[PDB]
RNA sequence: AGGUCUCGUAGACCGUGCACCAUGAGCACGAAUCCU
RNA sequence: CAGAUACCGUCGUAGUUCCGACCAUAAACGAUGCCGACCGGCGAUGCGGCGGCGUUAUUCCCAUGACCCGCCGGGCAGCUUCCGGGAAACCAAAGUCUUUGGGUUCCGGGGGGAGUAUGGUUGCAAAGCUGAAACUUAAAGGAAUUUGGCGAAGGGCACCACC
């Protein structure tokens, strides 16, 4: 995790995040976040670091790629914000996407046909998410978070600190989840552009939806 | 008000070891302490610790590691001879493979089987294991 | 474990976290032996080289396991020393 | 797919008590019950009295 | 165990003697009212004269009457 | 009271998710249509079927339902989120930038940047609501 | 048992308070433990306004209102259905009710 | 019965108990 | 009487890729399948009784009987268990009992006292054990003494394999099923108390599951 | 010069006590385990 | 009202108010003794002090009153919690407790008899403190789940209920 002079941002990484917003943070903050958040500016919002979520993104990077079967990626979203990134990110690694309504019983219950107990367990918000987390605690299951400066940190092992709130900051940190996990895979170059797009990723309300259906062709 | 400042570091000591901290900031700095934790270096429960000192009661701060169970303070300070001590070591030793009891002596202040080796007694200071 | 002979008695030692070092139960289950990997040195890549870190169940329900792992992977030297 | 057996009567004791033991899919209501439930009532003599069978 | 002092016993004396006779087996092994209001004034058995017989009846979850002597 | 129990929905439920083409909002030719591809014990549970496809056939006409996953709608889903357009919206020509930011991404690794327009700070930080 | 918190009241480091009377009957209540309703009302209703409104000297004469206060005993409080028990779980919410019109 | 009237019959019987003190010396 | 495992740990222990449960308590992975120590565990592993409770409750006619039955498990080198179960007929209660036992067994340790000579017979050191108010003490005796406790944790003690151990006992240890599982607590909490024996690092190996995940894609799907 | 400003209209929180209302003879109840 | 020297309504002596001489009793209850050390968070609140953008006592300055953003120490309290404890209700103390010992004062051994008799003691009086025994009883009690019954409350239903 940015031991290497290689596994840094060059120039992109951080125009991408100046441009989803992800800087901007909530009001009020954690007593687990201070180390996170570099100070707190005016009208209230905390201003993050960028190196300390680089190595956040690296460490969940290597969580990733150390187990070798990517069926064992168990990758949670339960609120519409990004329900739709999840379905690419299963789609570009193989892993296994459940989008909405997580039944309480698919990580204890065994005579259920939806038994599942991966390796690794990826959620989206410990905030609106705390339902799989305490599921899961049962099972000798590690957790990989995307934390707010709001968010409760509680069976925890990596928190990324971001702004899970817009949904183009999120689908944008998911699409960088990936390209380090097929980074590290070996599956795409390392410095070689690849980007197919970053829209791939991004949530829109229908309104917007039908706006883009007139608008465009 | 503060009578007794080894029942105070070990009360503190230990909360910070069931806690889970790894530094601890213990208020008074009386030499006892100091003898004390020479004794838990030794035996080899306790890393380094480290003495502030002023011209006041300085602090003591002292790295932890998960080798501490509980430390406790005999109150008031009763008087055990070489005869009795093995009737101490039964009613308040958790085994008779560890755990040493620390007793201050004439010879200085050490644990139980440094007293039995030299055979000399004296007053109860407290006991870890 | 061993005697005067020198076997040993225990059928097996439990582990131990890498960073609580408390001893794990047997039903606990919130303790978990997480495994990180190692990248190559020129190409930036995967090898085979794993870090397999612990943590006790009791700071996981506490929540502050994650600064737990960040210390020791900075300690194995995974993390960057600026930060 | 389910059956039943009904016993009652006088068992071990002066009061009568009445044991059922049931497993499956049955039903009571309706015209279903007439061409799919079978049903057999019988007395069986024992020495302290009268018990009674009921299968389905 | 409440008075933790090396020098502080004659209370710890006082409190469990008083605290001693607070009890009931202790109050009645230790008075002279209990052993005198025994009608054996302390012994095994005794001897006596039966002047007249009594029938008493029994309590009421169980109803008999029990035959009794008057000695 | 007339309210559908959960056989005759469920029963609906299915035969309008696995047979969708041959279908219509008329009762009567999908009253045949359910007469032709299920065993149906009686008569006016036929009925209450038939019914019931063709109220959720009225239901499916004016939009989508979540009960059901035909494959006539189906992958029209995948065609509107899997589209790619022109512009990102991310690689913009301005980007607009609170100076602390400018302070932060002074210290991180970069000096200056051309891409990099400066606000001035807020006159007041009345951010909290009035609660007491 | 216990049942609250506090003890119905309002009292955390006093000791005493002056007790006032109610207004349904005349039962002597302590301040903080008393429900008090403060409800602003007018002195016609919405069916009698317009009789005084053209029926007046005055155009766009604006109406003055009735404020008065009240402070109930719980048992007439109850009685009187201005306060309605809940359920165990339930009884730890301090906010009032909503006020939709 | 309350502890409240049985103690104001005990206060009645001792009053009365004290007045046949007084006149039964 | 075949197995057909539903879990991917019953699957690979039917595939014999484990040779013992100790790695399943050392990785401490949730053993959900009966079978399995019954594969494990065979003819070493024998049972009985506690106590067979009624227990009832009253609704609008008359009053529901409901029997709970309390085992305790164990094999005589090791590990034992303790599983309650409540049903309506004793049929089922005791075979809910014995399947909920064998569900929940932990391992034990053996300990010397003063001298270190031959196989242990005694625990290795002072363990307490609390649930409900009921106090278990279990302190380390010499060898031949033999177990002195109340009776039901002196067979308890007998099926732990323990020779010889000094207990005593605050409270009401009337209710037997708080009892049990109060001495249940005094015995499964011999690995949670660290000793001077075990402060060297611990090595780690591969996780079972680590090590045959890819028999396990290739098995099943 | 135009000559009804626009957007949907819970637009019901009028009220407070409420006549007198007591008692029930005891006998009449049982607790559990596994294959050939 | 069957009875009402009770619930209700009208009068109403002492008292309710102040001065002075008295008794020292409460659900005098946080039903939780005093001091001191330690172990999580958050948001407001009252005092005194400290730092800093801006608004106002009308446009410049100074510190002040009033603010906003934060901090310190004391105090009344609030929300969540697999820190921990307990029989539970619950408690950030009712925690640091078989792994039992920081210092110290008072106080209780099943339930009645009984806070009773007598003895002492203070008071004008009422009474206050100290305070038993004989004898009788296997229960008296605390927390909580399920049907019950409310001249308790909220949604409905019934010509075996009403209009
Ligand atoms: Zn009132």
């Amino acid at each position: 995790s940015g031991a290497l002079d290689v596994l840094q941002m060059k120039e992109e990484d951080v125009l991408k995040f100046l441009a989803a917003g992800t800087h901007l943070g909530g009001t009020n903050l954690d007593f687990q976040m201070e180390q996170y958040i570099y100070k707190r500016k005016s009208d209230g919002i905390y201003i993050i670091n960028l190196k300390r979520t680089w190595e956040k993104l690296l460490l969940a990077a290597r969580a990733i790629v150390a187990i070798e079967n990517p069926a064992d990626v168990s990758v949670i979203s339960s609120r519409n914000t990004g329900q739709r990134a999840v379905l690419k990110f299963a789609a570009a690694t193989g892993a296994t996407p459940i989008a909405g309504r997580f039944t309480p019983g698919t990580f204890t219950n065994q005579i259920q046909t939806a038994f599942r107990e991966p390796r690794l367990l990826v959620v989206t918000d410990p905030r609106a998410d705390h339902q799989p987390l305490t599921e899961a605690s049962y099972v000798n299951l590690p957790t990989i978070a995307l934390c707010n400066t709001d968010s409760p940190l509680r069976y925890v092992d990596i928190a990324i600190p971001c702004n899970n709130k817009g949904a183009h900051s999120v689908g944008l940190m998911w699409w960088m989840l990936a390209r380090e996990v097929l980074r590290m895979r070996g599956t795409i170059s390392r410095e070689h552009p690849w980007e197919v797009m970053p829209d791939l990723y991004f949530y829109r309300d229908p309104e917007e939806i039908e706006k883009e259906e007139q608008a465009a062709a | 008000v503060r009578m007794n400042v080894l029942a105070d570091a070990l009360k503190s000591i230990n909360n910070a070891e069931k806690r889970g901290k790894r530094q601890v900031l213990i208020r008074p700095c009386s030499k006892v302490i100091v003898r004390f934790l020479t004794v838990m270096m030794k035996h080899g429960y306790i890393g380094e610790f480290e003495i502030i000192d002023d011209h006041r009661a300085g602090k003591i701060v002292v790295n932890l590691t998960g080798r501490l169970n509980k430390c406790g303070v005999i109150s008031p300070r009763f008087d055990v001879q070489l005869k009795d001590l093995e009737k101490w070591q039964n009613n308040l030793l958790p085994s008779r493979q560890f755990g040493f009891i620390v007793l201050t002596t004439s010879a200085g202040i050490m644990d139980h089987e440094e007293a039995r080796r030299k055979h000399t007694g004296g007053k109860i200071l407290g006991f870890f294991f | 474990m061993q005697n005067d002979a020198g076997e040993f008695v225990d059928l097996y030692v439990p582990r131990k976290c890498s960073a609580s070092n408390r001893i794990i139960g047997a039903k606990d289950h919130a303790s978990i032996q997480m495994n990180v990997a190692e990248v190559d040195k020129v190409t930036g890549r995967f090898n085979g080289q794993f870090k397999t870190y612990a943590i006790c169940g009791a700071i996981r329900r506490m929540g502050e396991s994650d600064d737990s792992i960040l210390r020791l992977a900075k300690a194995d030297g995974i993390v960057s020393k600026n930060f | 797919k389910g059956c039943e057996v009904v016993v009652s009567g006088k068992l071990r004791g002066q009061r009568a008590k009445s044991m059922k033991f049931v497993d499956g899919l049955m039903i009571h209501s309706g015209d279903p019950v007439n061409y799919y439930v079978d049903t057999a009532v019988r007395h069986v003599l024992l020495r302290q009295g009268v018990l009674g069978i009921k299968v389905k | 165990g409440k008075c933790r002092g090396l020098r502080t016993a004659r209370k710890l004396r006082s409190h469990r003697r008083d605290q001693k006779w607070h009890d009931k087996q202790y109050k009645k092994a230790h008075l002279g009212t209990a052993l005198k209001a025994n009608p054996f004034g302390g012994a095994s058995h005794a001897k006596g004269i039966v002047l007249e017989k009594v029938g008493v009846e029994a309590k009421q979850p169980n109803s008999a009457i029990r035959k009794c002597v008057r000695v | 009271g007339r309210v559908r129990t959960k056989t005759v929905k469920k029963a609906a439920r299915v035969i309008i998710e696995k047979y969708y083409t041959r279908l219509g909002n008329d009762f009567h030719t999908n009253k045949r249509v359910c007469e032709e591809i299920a065993i149906i014990p009686s008569k006016k549970l036929r009925n209450k079927i038939a019914g019931y496809v063709t109220h959720l056939m009225k239901r499916i006409q004016r939009g989508p339902v979540r009960g059901i996953s035909i494959k006539l709608q189906e992958e029209e889903r995948e065609r509107r989120d899997n589209y790619v357009p022109e512009v990102s919206a991310l690689d913009q020509e301005i980007i607009e930038v609170d100076p602390d930011t400018k302070e932060m991404l002074k210290l991180l690794d970069f000096g200056s940047l051309s891409n990099l327009q400066v606000t001035q700070p807020t006159v007041g930080m009345n951010f909290k609501t009035p609660r007491g | 048992t216990k049942k609250r918190r506090n003890n119905g009241r309002a009292k955390k480091g006093r000791g005493h308070v002056q007790p006032i009377r109610c207004t349904n009957c005349a039962r002597c209540v302590p301040k903080d433990k008393a429900i008090k309703k403060f409800v602003i009302r007018n002195i016609v209703e919405a069916a009698a306004v317009r009789d005084i409104s053209e029926a007046s000297v005055f155009d766009a004469y604006v109406l003055p209102k009735l404020y008065v206060k009240l402070h109930y005993c719980v048992s007439c409080a109850i009685h009187s259905k201005v306060v309605r028990n809940r359920s165990r779980e339930a009884r730890k919410d301090r906010t009032p009710p909503p006020r939709f019109r | 019965m309350r502890a409240k009237w049985r103690k104001k019959r005990m206060r009645r019987l001792k009053r009365k108990r004290r007045k046949m003190r007084q006149r039964s010396k | 009487k075949e197995w057909l495992p539903v879990t991917k740990l019953g699957r690979l222990v039917k595939d014999m890729k484990i040779k013992s449960l100790e790695e399943i308590y050392l990785f401490s992975l949730p053993i959900k399948e009966s079978e399995i120590i019954d594969f494990f565990l065979g003819a070493s592993l024998k049972d009985e009784v506690l106590k067979i409770m009624p227990v009832q409750k009253q609704t609008r006619a008359g009053q529901r009987t409901r029997f709970k039955a309390f085992v305790a498990i164990g094999d005589y080198n090791g590990h034992v268990g303790l599983g309650v179960k409540c049903s309506k007929e004793v049929a089922t209660a005791i075979r809910g009992a014995i399947i909920l036992a064998k569900l929940s067994i932990v391992p034990v340790r053996r300990g010397y006292w003063g001298n270190k000579i031959g196989k242990p017979h005694t625990v290795p050191c002072k363990v307490t054990g609390r649930c409900g108010s009921v106090l278990v003490r279990l302190i380390p005796a010499p060898r031949g003494t033999g177990i002195v406790s109340a009776p039901v944790p002196k067979k308890l003690l007998m099926m732990a394999g323990i020779d010889d151990c000094y207990t005593s006992a605050r409270g009401c240890t009337a209710t037997l099923g708080n009892f049990a599982k109060a001495t249940f607590d005094a015995i499964s909490k011999t690995y949670s108390y660290l000793t001077p024996d075990l402060w060297k690092e611990t090595v780690f190996t591969k996780s079972p599951y680590q090590e045959f995940t890819d028999h396990l894609v290739k098995t099943h799907t």
